[PDB]
């Protein structure tokens, strides 16, 4: 059983965290370039007063 | 030219229903900001959610799995019945 | 007379202004999605009534891939002896 | 310890690693797409500017 733990504290001291950190941020950019692709929309929104003049 | 007049009162209108909620979704976005980091900082603390995510993604995962045997089931099935078909038979008799 | 002009004014103020409020009504219901796919990642019943029951329909899969087959061997060794009538 | 394992199997034939796994390229299309948004938009606008 120490051992069916230690594979899990391996993954849990050292493995999840890496992950959880590296989603989190990922997460952070997922969430953030879903954002700024709004903030393309920025841009969007500036060339869609452009058209109408066109 | 008097009827222009009226229009423009009842185009100033909105105008301010729009006044109205272009400050309610300003406000909106900074809820959304109010939401996600939050989230964030949730992430930041723990959760993650990582039982939620270990079951959901065994759900889908599962369902994939049944998915591939199935396709190996088609494919041993079919290979046993066609090879059954065939040889069973092939001398017919001899 | 020139009130056509102020009319105008108003009006293209007023459809920018609902361009304004249908472009942050996407991005905020954009944010929307956004955070549901966090919500999404951040009943216990079901998640055990399948798994358990995709885990069963897998076992018994499993016993179709001994019928449906493991003949298979034995397959091999009827593919080997029916071609001997050659 | 053989309930554990029974679970424990739940991972070893198939989630965080998979969440971050899948990030990884999905923020590889969310950067292409605020790219082929903006630097796009940019071309479209060169082009309104010219046009207009």
């Amino acid at each position: 059983n120490q051992e069916l733990e230690q594979q899990l504290c391996i993954i849990e001291k050292s493995l999840n965290p890496l992950k959880a950190e590296n989603q989190k941020l990922m997460r952070e950019n997922n969430n953030l370039q879903s954002e700024i692709i709004l903030s393309s929309e920025n841009a969007q929104q500036k060339y869609n007063l452009l058209t109408v003049r066109l | 030219i008097k009827e222009l007049q009226e229009q423009l009162r009842n185009c100033k209108e909105q105008v301010h229903t729009q006044e109205a909620q272009l400050s309610y979704l300003k406000m909106q976005v900074s809820n959304r900001d109010g939401e996600i980091n939050r989230l964030k900082t949730r992430l930041d603390v723990g959760g993650i959610n990582m039982v939620k995510l270990v079951q959901d993604y065994n759900y889908m995962q599962q369902n994939d799995k049944i998915k591939l045997l199935n396709h190996q089931i088609d494919y041993l099935n079919k290979e046993n019945t066609e090879m059954d078909s065939i040889l069973r038979s092939k001398p017919y008799i001899a």
